[PDB]
């Protein structure tokens, strides 16, 4: 989650939310699965050092 | 390569590049009396004797 898919900043007050919303909200739709990356790379011409 | 004559070089999901240069864990080496006359039979996607 920090290293490829969402950090915050140590430089200022950042805060921290985790919610749900059980039933009452219908304005918000609810996807269809959670998707987060784990592995984000670059692959050079050296062909496997990674 | 240089010491022998290349006759056939073919290679599955890897360049000739990259395993000639790409460091690897331990490189393990065959090598067999394989003339030339079959080579319709050595290759990686082949059905072959």
């Amino acid at each position: 989650i920090s290293q490829f898919n969402y950090k915050q900043s140590f430089s200022n007050p950042t805060c921290l939310i985790l919610a749900t919303v059980p039933h009452n909200l219908t304005t918000i739709t609810k996807p269809l699965k959670y998707s987060y990356i784990n592995k984000c790379s670059r692959l050079l011409s050296d062909d496997r050092t990674e | 390569l240089s010491l022998f004559s290349v006759n056939d070089f073919t290679c599955s999901q890897i360049s000739p590049a990259a395993i000639a240069s790409n460091c690897y864990s331990s490189l393990i080496l065959d090598y067999f009396s394989y003339p030339l006359s079959m080579k319709s039979d050595l290759s990686v996607s082949s059905a072959g004797p």
